[PDB]
């Protein structure tokens, strides 16, 4: 059972365009945020014109319009900036825009030095909290960036990411895990996952693990069941149709999750119920599934209407729904209703334990 | 020391909107002119 609630669109904003990554309000709740790509077929029309929306409001309209120059490959909301939204592009400039300037122009754009990104940042975030934070921005190039919300002219602390050979490691849509040890998984182009640190001579790539061969498109980390786990399990998806589950101490781990018919594009599970990860596909299929219910088939999923490549899904954080970006400009809000978090759920913990055993 | 240096900016857009109403104060003052 999937609970397909209201849909976000406008032909305003979402005229023939991809809907790039997404996320919810990691302050307020359920009013997220809709990262886009330029249509090329409106040369017009700004490139990344990110537009966000309120659930909580129950209307139709982007709440918000924002567009930079370049087509914003990665986009969010800013921690303990009620105002703010970040934003990465494909010129490889970060972008930082406003709601209450109404400015539809982002007001502080990191340059195009060689100090900042000049490559697409799929993945740019906020790590801590009040104190604890930062905005680590990750292009595709190789580099990472921790910049500050005041100070965007130059990168606060910033280095490269090569593996022990001088290689570059073209990362794709990192995570950082529970709690920001700072060892944040990287999605790498294709195979290659690695794990790297941030403090310490020993920051960057820690070591390579390779399951899958299609190239990767996505990575997500969870927390505890109920503070029964140590929940640092993390699940990725790729291109050669499957998604493996992984552990900070295996290298070629857990059963790699595989949907035919379908180009897996991102996954993300919500630690409430510790197992719940939704998978996407080229096809319009949301087959989404816990491991401790099911073991190779998706629980309660579900097809979407038409065949729209689902580009990228986010569970809604603290709650339950689901936040779907496709190939073209339209959002979809499912939610599960009935897959509501099991208590001392830990079925999952004896589950992939016996399964890591062979 | 960026450890201190987070926990401040409240007080910190407290005092920017003194020292922007004052100078807000001088380009009235000042607008005004010498002669007058």
């Amino acid at each position: 059972k999937l609970s397909l609630n209201r849909q976000f669109f406008d032909e305003r904003w979402s005229k023939h365009r991809v809907v790039s990554c997404l996320d919810w309000s990691s302050q307020y709740p359920e009013l997220l945020v809709a990262s886009y790509n330029n249509n090329e077929d409106a040369p017009h029309e700004p490139d990344g014109v990110a537009l966000v929306w309120n659930m909580k409001y129950k209307k139709t309209t982007p709440e918000y319009v924002f567009h930079c120059q370049s087509a914003v490959m990665s986009a969010t909301f800013a921690k303990f900036h009620p105002n703010l939204v970040v934003g990465g592009t494909y010129s490889g400039q970060i972008v930082l825009w406003d709601n209450r300037s109404n400015k539809r122009t982002p007001v502080q754009r990191t340059p195009l030095s060689a100090a900042a990104h000049t490559h697409p940042v799929y993945c740019v975030n906020v790590v801590g909290t009040q104190n604890a934070h930062n905005l680590i921005s990750i292009s595709t190039d190789g580099k990472i960036c921790s910049w500050s919300l005041d100070m965007l002219s130059h990168p606060q602390d910033s280095m490269e990411l090569v593996h022990k050979q001088s290689k570059a490691v073209a990362v794709t849509s990192m995570s950082f895990p529970v709690g920001d040890v700072n060892n944040f998984v990287v999605g790498s182009e294709e195979g290659s996952v690695y794990t790297a640190c941030r403090h310490g001579s020993k920051a960057g790539i820690s070591e390579m693990f390779e399951g899958h061969q299609g190239p990767i498109t996505g990575i997500h980390c969870h927390a505890a069941v109920g503070a029964v786990d140590f929940s640092h399990l993390f699940v990725t998806s790729s291109f050669d149709w499957t998604v493996k589950l992984w552990s900070t101490k295996n290298n070629k781990p857990l059963y790699s999750f595989e949907d035919n018919a379908g180009y897996v594009y991102d996954v993300m599970w919500s630690p409430t119920h510790p197992a719940l990860f939704a998978c996407v596909d080229g096809m319009g299929r949301l087959d989404l599934w816990n491991l401790n219910n099911d073991t190779e088939v998706p629980t309660a999923s579900i097809s979407v209407e038409g065949n729209p490549a689902l580009n990228r899904v986010r569970w809604t954080h603290s709650g339950r729904e689901i936040a779907v970006g496709d190939s073209e400009g339209q959002i979809v809000i499912y939610d599960v209703g009935e897959q509501i978090a099991v208590p001392r759920n830990d079925e999952w913990a004896r589950f992939g334990r016996t399964l890591a055993e062979i | 020391r960026p450890h201190i240096r987070g926990a401040i900016r409240e007080y910190q857009t407290q005092l920017i909107q003194r020292v922007k109403d004052d100078i807000e104060s001088l380009h009235d003052k000042f607008k005004v002119q010498y002669p007058q």
